[PDB]
């Protein structure tokens, strides 16, 4: 619980340079969750067995001189998103309570290989739906820097963990925002690469065309890092795109002198808050101070965000969950006679409230007579919303804005009224709609709740989202804040 | 509108058990939704074409070479209930 | 004036499954041949078979349709024991196969049975209805398939049975399926409506199911409901709508009174890459269809002088057929080698259960042995010794009458 507070960068520097040992590291990060995590419950399933069992394997690889790999000994928690074999991942359903994984996921796989210690899982909203991780059929992640309020969603415990120094680095997933809003609300870094960056193989879905793997870390240069080692194309998702290129860090320290910088008018509208408002404006001085060239256009489109995201993600969501019967694995009826009965029995019974509200709307959504009104139509809107990013990037570089309306909320505030709780993905579903990579950094605090800043970048261009996000850094983070929590 | 019966057609069409109770509870919130998507009248798509697909990529396929499949035990593991090497369901 | 039509699903003769990398050919034990895809375990995804495009545009050319340049998957949604992704990866809006058309001769005369279309999906797995209980087999399920839907321009049950014979005999040709009733690599379903001469030709439908096989239940299938929706038009029955067929009883028990229309919610598959089929694909593939029987029969007719009888039984697959072409052209003569084809050789692939290609004989040994026939050194009674060790081990005839004691 001493290099608990060390970024993956300095981490792995410490290890090679043999300043302390794979096993020394890995007591730290269990001491440090059994003394914070009964608070901040972030994570779900611990693999501390295995976890000590491969730290002892890179004792003795760190003795013979034979450190490989971009994060050899770096500790890793997981979304319960994210299968990882032989490892119970739950996506914290009771319909997958109990479920153990007879395969791997290709970002484990990844990283594993690459040496990182899987540490465990980490918190999440139900099936991933949802921005405060309430919906948790297990715990309710909290906020570390206010107990009060809820850490984000869907992965709340993601950004929580890693807020609260549990672990250095973690994966969540975002099919609506929900590695960028926890981040926000967390005041950690956070970026959902391009669609297409990083496989989906593994990753149980939410919805498919948006759905996407990304990392949560304390700093900048650390997200890139982890970025590099999941990212690539894979034979077992045929849409991983085949870019060659991941390498994030090679514009990590350049300046910004010049860059286009857009300023989207609704980017600032009266649903995001004063404060947001008034610290996003700061920001856009600190970057003009920067030398970058920070101008307003329109994203016109943009108030139809949050409407069409819900109806084509629960629509997708209505077909990606119907595998989930019981019969061959995950939570299986007692009480069922009919087959019918086991169906809807097992299904009631093993999905929590808001899993079944989006698979009613993404049900009716997609059923006869109402197909093209809703799903068809919304599928139309998502394409103006990629037009006006298209346009925009024809002029300049980057999209900066707020990452969420506000700042954290508390819990119980939000959890039974999902319109308000809808809302809060005002500026974040736009990026997925149109495939987009997008990171979120702290850039304020507001009654002690972190503001997030948001860069949107032009497809498979994260290099540049991670060379103006570390230069925004320089002037402003919370490094030397989670250490005081 | 949203009536019970539509609520109650749902909730067959995606298999869910709906009580004389969630169903009014379901179809204020998908009115209150579905009302809320209705926003997306004021957007402008009229000739525009649907995005299926946000990133172009064609023909990714796959070499017809065939991986022997996974031992019987493994893919019975996590199932609940299994009979004579098969899955084991109600007959209707 | 009996309209029908055929619906058709053939299995594909692929290494691996449709959208798994899994065997396509199964053994005796239950969920041996499944992975992680086939039991739609929790963040899986699909692969699309390559080889099962090429076949199923091969297939869909064969049948003289327009194939299709963009073409995509969809979810054809429906919750089932044997379809464990709850969804059936197939194709809705755009198949890859469109309008093609198969000839057939009828009462003397030639007839055109159009083809709407022939798209791809996947294949489910098996439930055995047991006891008190169902037990599912996934080692079927993903299997490649590929839909053929005829159009409605077939007008009686002695037309939809030549239809379905040509088509078996021109995919058996394409080498993409073995397309036998049989052993389930072939399956039809029929829809048929009677009414007036002259009418917007509504005679509402009649999906009818169970039918197993060609010479079989099928072919008796419409000679009963025709019967019936003729005796049941002095009263316009409540048109009834889908009826199994019971096999011994034989006829159509009108078994289910619809819901009203099981909704698929069908919508584009995010997790398959459209599909863009330009023109050189087309062409490769398009040179890929041998030619095929009409074209064969009429050669053999017209140019090797052959009885119509011949040239319709040596042309039944195209094994044989290629086994005729190369025979007679190693010098044998084309009546002889017909009659050992028709006669001798299709005997011992009965009495043997084995295909002409597994055997021994080649068209060079067998046009060696027709030589020393129609040159006497060897009768038709020393023939009929020499051939059954000649298809099995052979390799010389006039070394057998030799390494064994049957000579000259
Ligand atoms: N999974 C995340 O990307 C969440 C998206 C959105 N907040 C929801 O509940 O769908
Ligand atoms: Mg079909």
């Amino acid at each position: 619980m001493s290099i608990r507070y060390e970024s993956v960068e300095n981490l792995l520097t410490l290890i090679k340079d043999k300043k302390i040992k794979p096993s020394d590291v890995v007591k730290d990060i269990y001491d440090a969750i059994e003394e914070t995590d009964p608070t901040i419950k972030s994570f779900l399933a611990l693999d501390k067995e295995n976890a000590i069992k491969k730290a002892q394997e890179l004792d003795e690889l760190q003795a013979k001189d034979q450190m490989d790999g971009k994060l050899f000994g770096i500790p890793m928690g997981i979304k319960d998103n994210i299968i990882t074999n032989g490892l119970e991942t739950t996506c914290a359903s009771k319909m997958l309570e109990g479920f153990v994984p007879i395969y791997e996921s290709t970002v484990m796989e990844k990283l594993h290989k690459e040496n990182a210690v899987l540490i465990g899982k980490l918190n999440m909203d139900e099936f991933a739906m949802g921005g405060s991780t309430e919906t948790s059929y297990f715990k309710k992640t909290v906020n570390p820097f206010d107990h009060k309020a809820v850490p984000g969603g869907s992965s709340g415990g993601s950004a929580a963990a890693v807020a609260a120094g549990l672990v250095p680095l973690s994966l969540g997933s975002d099919t609506g925002g929900s590695i960028r809003q926890p981040a926000a609300y967390c005041g950690v870094v956070g970026m959902k690469p391009t669609y297409g960056r990083v496989s989906r193989f593994g990753l149980v879905a939410f919805a498919s065309s948006l759905d996407q793997i990304g990392p949560l870390t304390r700093n900048v240069k650390d997200n890139a890092i982890v970025l590099e080692a999941i990212s690539g194309a894979d034979v077992n998702d045929s849409t991983s795109a085949p870019v060659d290129d991941v390498d994030f860090t090679s514009e990590i320290g350049k300046d910004i002198k010049g860059l286009k910088v857009a300023l989207p008018k609704e980017y600032l509208g009266e649903g995001v808050a004063d404060d947001v408002k008034e610290a996003v404006q700061n920001a856009v001085e600190t970057l003009k101070s920067l030398g970058a060239v920070v101008e307003e256009v329109s994203l016109p489109n943009t108030k139809f965000g949050i409407p069409s995201y819900y109806v084509i993600a629960s629509s997708e969501a209505s077909s990606n969950l119907s595998r989930f019967d019981g019969i061959r694995y995950g939570y299986h009826s007692k009480e069922a006679h009919s087959l019918e009965e086991l169906y809807k029995m097992s299904r009631s019974e093993g999905f929590g409230k808001e899993v079944k509200r989006r698979i009613f709307l993404g049900t009716f959504a997609l059923s006869s007579g109402y197909y093209d009104a809703y799903y068809k139509k919304s599928q139309k809107v998502r394409t103006l919303i990629k037009n006006d990013f298209d346009k925009v990037f024809e002029n300049y570089d980057v999209v900066v804005g707020p990452t969420a309306p506000t700042t954290a909320f508390n819990l119980g505030e939000e959890i039974d009224d999902p319109l308000t709780m809808y809302a809060n993905d005002l500026l974040t579903t736009p990026v997925n709609l149109a495939g987009l990579p997008g990171i979120s950094v702290p850039c304020g605090q507001s009654n002690g709740r972190p503001i997030g800043l948001q860069f949107i970048g032009k497809p498979f261009d994260e290099k540049t989202l991670y060379r103006v996000a570390y230069q925004y850094e320089t002037q402003y983070n919370l490094h030397d804040v989670y250490e005081k929590l | 509108k949203v009536t019970r019966e539509e609520v109650e057609h749902i909730a067959n069409l995606a298999r869910l058990q709906i009580s004389p109770e969630e169903t009014e509870e379901m179809a204020n919130t998908l009115e209150s939704i579905l009302d809320f998507a209705k926003q997306n009248d004021s957007a402008d798509t009229e000739g525009v074409e649907p995005t299926y697909h946000v990133l172009d990529l064609q023909n990714v396929l796959r070499e017809d070479k065939a991986i022997k499949g996974i031992p019987q035990e493994l893919a019975l593991k996590n199932a609940k209930e299994t009979e004579d090497g098969q899955f084991k369901v109600p007959t209707i | 004036e009996t309209v029908i039509g055929l619906e058709v699903h053939v299995e594909l003769k692929t290494d691996s499954k449709m959208f798994s990398p899994s065997p396509a050919h199964f053994g005796a034990e239950p969920n041996s041949n499944t992975n992680v895809i086939d039991l739609a375990y929790p963040g899986v995804l699909p692969v699309v078979n390559k080889r099962a495009v090429d076949w199923a545009m091969r297939a869909a050319m064969a049948l003289n349709m327009e194939i299709a340049t963009e073409s995509k998957f969809d979810r054809k949604n429906y919750f089932y024991p044997d379809n464990p992704k709850a969804y059936q990866i197939s194709q809705f809006d755009q198949p890859i196969g469109e309008n093609g058309y198969i000839d057939i001769e009828v009462d003397g005369e030639t007839k055109r049975i159009g083809i709407t279309r022939l798209h791809m999906e996947e294949d489910a797995g098996k439930s055995t209805h047991k006891g008190e209980y169902s037990l599912v087999d996934l080692n079927r399920q993903g299997t490649p398939l590929i839909e053929i839907v005829s159009e409605p321009d077939i007008r009686s049950p002695k037309e939809a049975y030549a239809y379905l014979e040509k088509l078996r005999s021109i995919i058996q040709y394409t080498g993409v399926s073995d397309v036998k009733m049989e052993e389930g690599s072939l399956r039809c379903d029929a829809n048929i409506s009677l009414r007036p001469y002259g009418q917007e030709k509504f005679g509402t439908k009649a999906e009818l199911k169970n039918l197993n096989s060609f010479n079989y239940v099928r072919k008796g299938l419409e000679y009963e409901e025709k019967r019936q929706e003729e005796e049941l038009l002095n009263g316009g029955e409540i048109g009834q709508e889908t009826r199994r067929f019971d096999e011994s009883t034989g006829k159509t028990i009108l078994m289910r009174v619809k819901e009203g229309s099981d909704d698929y919610r069908y919508f584009p598959e995010p997790d398959i890459v459209p599909l863009y089929i330009d023109d050189a694909w087309k062409e490769r593939v398009r040179q890929t269809i041998p030619e095929l029987p009409d074209e064969r029969k009429a050669k053999y007719v017209n140019e090797l002088g052959l009885p119509a009888y011949d040239a319709h039984v040596l042309t039944l697959t195209k094994e044989m057929s290629d086994f005729f072409e190369s025979t007679i052209e190693h010098g044998a003569d084309v009546k002889l080698t017909s009659n050992w084809l028709m006669g001798g050789v299709n005997e011992y692939l009965n009495k043997n259960q084995v295909e002409l290609l597994d055997t021994k004989l080649t068209p060079e040994n067998l046009a060696g042995m027709i030589k020393l026939i129609e040159d006497g050194t060897m009768s038709s009674k020393i023939a009929k010794k020499v051939f059954p060790e000649l298809a099995a081990k052979g390799g010389n005839a006039k070394q057998i009458m030799e390494d064994n004691g049957l000579v000259q």
